[PDB]
């Protein structure tokens, strides 16, 4: 069977950067090979066919080369609307095999979060559990910390973190951490506390709220 | 002009079946071709099958190859596959698509939308929906769907006339089993009071339709 790689798995680039993207298969399929754009939760877009043509309405920006065994797509100037994963896929004969993908994310001045919690509503209190919520917004860097203080101690294995794809106008990402607990457990603490330490920041973030 | 809609998708118990659908509008199926493609969720694109409408010639890939088949119907204008059999591994998103019309190649034009199918042994649970209330420039509110399954939820704020500053969250699978979200929206702190904001939640799967008010407290 014909095994399509490719290369890289990720990569992070600057707004007017040049862009390129490989893809291997593993015997001669000529000039029959396909290039696709697919955004989060979208269908995949095609981009490209027979290795060089591309398809009505896409953007000039994206080209694509290559003979035989070796392809590659090209993304000449990178807007903030290109972050998306990129498939080539060999087109003949059947099975048409696909590559594992490349997710390409843009690279933006840096951005520090703003950050808000959440104390839990009393009609979820009514069931018997507390959830605390903490907000990171539109900041980038993707990585970024966030600790949970309960009256000063620190949370571990008791919350969950949840990371927005990358906004595909501004690029910045927002991350949700939910601190959860049994009802009782919450109401034996009086300050619930949450500390955030990102790149954008030089001195860790702390934002907080008293039970009732 | 051109589209396919696709249905059918949701759980199924391991070892079980199911039937997936794949309407065409706007072009007739008969001398078209079409593809089914499903993406597992964290992974990439994985080329199942393909069919053409005019006298129902199929071909598969070899890790379907008898457990599915692809139909269509050329008088409802409408594709299908049904799969047999299935497995952890075959949770997924499922698509059609139709080959392009301009040359030989197995390029794929239009696509469905996609529809999810998870399989595994746990059963339909309803979410709950909570407030996220506001407190003090600008201002972020929202709400928490929690303890559901399967996936997915449908969140939109006030009917889908709100899209500024709206963040869904990926759900994220708890030790419970459940599935739990956050949909959350920044807004400016002088319209807090005479605008509304409203989440609409949607769980087809349990059939749950929410449309929870969020405001300050007391
Ligand atoms: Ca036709
Ligand atoms: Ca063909």
């Amino acid at each position: 069977d014909i095994q399509m790689t490719q290369s890289p798995s990720s990569l992070s680039a600057s707004v007017g950067d040049r862009v390129t993207i490989t893809c291997r298969a593993s015997q001669d399929l000529a000039t029959d090979v396909a290039w696709y754009q697919q955004k989060p939760g979208k269908a995949p877009k095609l981009l490209i066919y027979s290795a060089s043509f591309l398809y009505s309405g896409v953007p000039s920006r994206f080209s694509g080369s290559g003979s035989g065994t070796d392809f590659t797509l090209t993304i000449s100037s990178l807007q903030p609307e290109d972050f998306a994963t990129y498939y080539c896929q060999q087109s003949e004969p059947e099975p048409y095999t696909f590559g594992q993908g490349t997710k390409v994310e843009i690279k933006r001045t840096v951005a520090a979060p703003s950050v808000f919690i959440f104390p839990p509503s009393d009609e979820q209190l009514k069931s018997g559990t507390a959830s605390v919520v903490c907000l990171l917004n539109n900041f980038y860097p993707r990585e970024a910390k966030v600790q949970w203080k309960v009256d000063n101690a620190l949370q571990s294995g008791n919350s969950q973190e949840s990371v927005t794809e990358q906004d595909s106008k501004d690029s910045t990402y927002s991350l949700s951490s939910t601190l959860t607990l049994s009802k009782a457990d919450y109401e034996k603490h009086k300050v619930y506390a949450c500390e955030v330490t990102h790149q954008g920041l030089s001195s860790p973030v702390t934002k907080s709220f008293n039970r009732g | 002009e051109v589209q396919l809609v696709e249905s059918g998708g949701g759980l199924v118990q391991p070892g079980g079946s199911l039937r997936l659908s794949c309407a065409a509008s706007g072009f007739t199926l008969s001398g078209d071709w079409i593809h089914w493609v499903r993406q597992a969720p964290g992974k990439g694109l994985e080329w199942l099958g393909e069919i053409s409408a005019a006298g129902g010639y199929t071909d598969y890939a070899d890790s379907v190859k008898g457990r599915f088949t692809i139909s269509a119907d050329t008088s409802k204008n409408t594709a299908y596959l049904q799969m047999n059999s299935l497995r952890a591994e075959d949770t997924a998103v499922y698509y059609c698509a139709r080959e392009s019309r301009v040359s030989f190649e197995a390029a794929m034009d239009y696509w469905g939308q996609g529809t999810l199918v998870t399989v595994s042994s746990a059963s339909t649970k309803g979410p709950s929906v909570f407030p996220l209330a506001p407190s003090s420039g600008t201002a972020a509110l929202g709400c928490l769907v929690k303890d559901y399954f399967p996936e997915p939820v449908t969140v939109s704020w006030n009917s889908g006339a709100l899209t500024s500053g709206v963040h869904t969250f990926p759900a994220v699978l708890q030790s419970s089993g459940l599935y739990s979200l956050s949909s959350v929206v920044t807004v400016p702190s002088s319209s807090l009071g005479t605008q509304t904001y409203i989440c609409n939640v949607n769980h087809k799967p349990s059939n749950t339709k929410v449309d929870k008010k969020v405001e300050p407290k007391s």
